[PDB]
């Protein structure tokens, strides 16, 4: 059946110095010729302006990098047949990182300003220039970026039909694909399995056990009964663990509350006052085409991703040879 | 239910061409995994040569692919273009106006000093006539002469030099030479000096075509040789034998068409396969120029019949006549720059009259020539609105039939009404 | 008639030879059509 495969090295990404760039403080209004702090304020913003195309440089290797290693939900199609599928291992400063979409990344270069802002009176135009460059610049632009799953232990959905499941349907794809299906195990349990859902979810030799048959599929977790899914994986409870679930109702989090089984589920309410949002255990309404974080709204991504089904079986099927 | 097509690989050397048969009624994103591992971190997708990519979705018969099409194999379209983002407003400046190819550079001089030469060259010639026509004295001819004769040099020294300015220095060679020639034993503007004209750009003309390395200047130098060839001629003759009160243009008309209608020929004429591109535009630029020829020629005389008063109303239908055969002797010539040349020739002559009047002092036909002008404008843009009564593919075949006797059948019916006009059989 | 299978856009398989002399994969795309009397259409 499945053909083998082999552990290279991983090509090494485009780096990210992650310097700490110090920018000089302005001049101090002496209150004197005109001619001489005109001779001045064109000998700062001349100074700023090499260093507007310095800062300006950073950004683009940080999306240069993050983009290296989360493209858009169809470069993923041309990731198993290659030499570079399974290139994350454990110690990656991107490991276990889920590119939900794309927004605003906060430029992770220091950018201080080292100096001493005592009995301000600073020069006007030669200020102003300088907090221009501090907020605009301290946040590159559309980045694709996503969930740390590593430490999140919870995710809750709330969304209509076709898109609820599409943004699970989208981002697990990248979850498994940029591993070695050795290191992460999915679980699955969905009462409309086989009716274009999740049913694409099984060709797949990470949808698989160790030593189980079942007859067709490795594993065939895929099944409609929640109790059904879970109990197959009752010898599973450091390989990674996604119980995932279709059910609007039917009781989440009933077997957590672990180290690796993130749970998720899928529901149409939303909670009213629900008490501080914790770095884990968020909660994601899904808008026509945002993941707007519960928060107090928090967009937290300013446009999703789906994954359509057609284009999603398409994935399973080439990662079935190897 | 599969279906023969040829895709198009070219990214990595060259290109690799195979073609295959596939199956039908699928998602493209089914069948792409198959062709990409015949012919060969992006994604890929199918497309027709000259359109845009094609969903990955559709099946290759809800996308319309006929069974033998040339499909490419080009990447899915695209992603934002990321902008850029710039907070001061002064580097705003500088940043976003380098895309324009502004360098001042040592090549838009270049281009500079040509074009301020044939100015000079120009209305160095235009002073010195006007110098000799309005007034008289020959120190024009004198200045003509030597600018007419510094040019013609120049063109020969830089023939293999520049390769551009060359065959344009030539071309702005012949005004001041026809210019020349048409100055001796003046007359009143004179009757045998247009002999002495014609043969001087129908000379300049020849020795350049032949001098051109190249295409990009042919086709001006063909049809202005065989229309000084054409007038020369027509004026010899009508130099000694004939007075010819009013057939000097029916000559030329005659002339006209003929040159217009027995022109595949003459472009033949003038005639490794390796350089075969270079002399097919070459056939083209000779054709193409030949044409107007005939238009030119076609006018050069009906603008003389029609054109004082007391005119014949077989005289009148001696020019109309014309223009409608060349006007419907357009649908069998295939360019584009072919068609508008005949195209247009009423255009053309429909202003000659009108200036003829306003120039001879009538303020009559005149106004009427200005209505003569509106009715061909008017079927312009109806012919360019809905590309209904342009295409003649949704017409009946004996409509396409009619047409030809139609044709055939006037624009060589004047013949006989020649013979009327001049009244060459009431001797 | 004569139908079988074949991977896309290539010839259709030989009758008495097994997959797997063929090189089938778990996970390929067969389709069924007729076999050609004639040439394999290199």
């Amino acid at each position: 059946s499945r053909l083998i495969f082999e552990h290279q090295r991983r090509l090494t990404p485009p780096t990210t110095r992650k310097g700490t760039i110090t920018i000089e403080p302005p001049p101090q209004l002496p209150r004197m010729r005109t001619e001489e702090v005109d001779a001045e304020r064109a000998d700062y913003l001349r100074y700023l302006s090499v260093v507007r195309d310095n800062v300006r440089a950073h950004a683009a290797e940080q999306r240069a990098a993050l983009e290296w290693s989360h493209p858009e939900p169809e470069v993923l199609a041309t990731i198993p047949g290659t030499r570079r599928q399974w290139e994350r291992d454990p110690r990656d400063r991107d490991f276990l990182v889920l590119r939900a979409g794309r927004h605003d990344v906060p430029l992770d270069a220091a950018l201080k300003v080292k100096d001493t802002a005592d009995e301000i009176d600073l020069e006007p135009v030669a200020h102003s220039a300088l907090r221009g460059l501090l907020d605009v610049q301290r946040t590159v632009r559309d980045a694709p970026t996503g969930l740390d799953v590593a430490k999140l232990a919870r995710i809750t959905v709330i969304g209509e039909a076709d898109e609820a499941r599409a943004a699970i349907r989208a981002w697990i794809a990248q979850a498994v694909t940029w591993h070695d299906p050795t290191m992460l195990g999915v679980a699955l349990a969905a009462p409309d399995l086989e009716s274009g859902d999740w049913s694409w979810l099984k060709w797949l030799p990470h949808v698989d056990v160790p030593n189980e048959a079942d007859g067709v599929g490795p594993a065939r977790y895929l099944t409609t009964s929640t109790a059904e899914l879970r109990e197959r994986l009752a010898p599973a409870l450091l390989k990674h663990l996604l119980v995932v679930l279709d059910d609007p109702d039917a009781d989440p989090d009933d077997i957590a509350r672990l180290t690796g089984v993130t749970v998720i589920h899928r529901t149409t309410e939303l909670p009213n006052r629900e008490q501080y949002p914790d770095p884990e255990r968020p909660i994601l309404r899904v808008a026509d085409g945002r993941i707007e974080r519960w928060q107090v709204w928090q967009p937290c991504v300013d446009v999703a991703d789906a994954m359509s089904a057609a284009e999603a079986a398409h994935i399973a099927r080439r990662l079935s040879r190897w | 239910p599969i279906v023969r097509v040829a895709v198009l690989a070219a990214g990595d050397d060259g290109g690799r061409l195979t073609e295959m048969a596939l199956p039908s009624e699928l998602p493209l994103r089914e069948i792409l995994p198959a062709v990409q591992r015949i012919v060969q971190p992006v994604r890929l997708s199918l497309a027709p040569i000259g359109g845009a990519p094609f969903s990955l979705d559709a099946t290759l018969d809800t996308v319309g692919v006929v069974d033998g099409d040339l499909l490419a194999l080009q990447a899915v379209p695209s992603g934002p273009p990321a902008p850029r983002i710039v907070e001061d407003i002064a580097d705003a400046a500088v940043i976003f106006s380098e895309a324009r190819r502004r360098q001042w550079g040592p090549t838009h001089i270049a281009r500079g000093a040509a074009l301020a030469l044939i100015g000079l060259i120009l209305v160095g010639t235009g002073l010195s006539v006007a110098h000799r026509v309005i007034t008289g004295d020959l120190l024009g001819q004198f200045i003509v002469s030597g600018i007419a004769l510094a040019t013609v040099i120049a063109a020969l020294a830089v023939r293999n030099r520049s390769a551009v300015l060359a065959t344009s220095l030539a071309v702005t060679a012949l005004v001041p030479v026809a210019a020349a020639f048409a100055l001796g034993v003046p007359g009143d503007f004179g009757a045998p000096n247009v002999l002495l004209a014609a043969a001087g750009v129908a000379a300049w003309s020849l020795i350049s075509m032949a001098g051109s390395p190249d295409d990009r200047g042919i086709a001006v130098f063909t049809a202005t040789a065989v229309t000084g060839v054409g007038v020369l001629l027509v004026a010899g003759a009508a130099s000694l034998w004939v007075i010819s009160s009013d057939v000097i243009g029916c000559a030329l008309v005659l002339l006209g068409l003929i040159v217009t209608v027995q022109a595949a020929q003459l472009s033949a004429m003038w005639a490794v396969l390796a350089d075969l591109p270079r002399r097919v535009r070459v056939s083209q630029a000779h054709q193409t120029g030949v044409i107007a020829a005939g238009v030119l020629l076609g006018v050069a005389g009906s603008v003389a019949l029609v054109s004082s008063a007391n005119a014949s109303p077989w005289a009148w239908y001696i020019v109309v006549a014309a223009a409608a055969g060349a006007a419907l002797r357009a649908r069998v010539w295939d360019s584009a720059a072919c068609k508008a040349w005949l195209l247009g020739h009423s255009y053309l002559l429909a202003v000659a009259l009108l200036v003829a009047f306003v120039i001879g002092d009538r303020y009559q036909a005149a106004l009427w020539a200005l209505a003569a002008l509106a009715v061909l404008v008017l079927v312009w843009i109806v012919a360019a609105l809905n590309p209904k009564i342009a295409s003649p593919d949704t017409y009946s075949l004996p409509m396409r039939r009619m047409v030809g006797f139609l044709a055939t059948g006037l624009d060589a019916s004047l013949i006989p009404v020649m013979a009327l006009l001049v009244g060459l059989f009431s001797l």
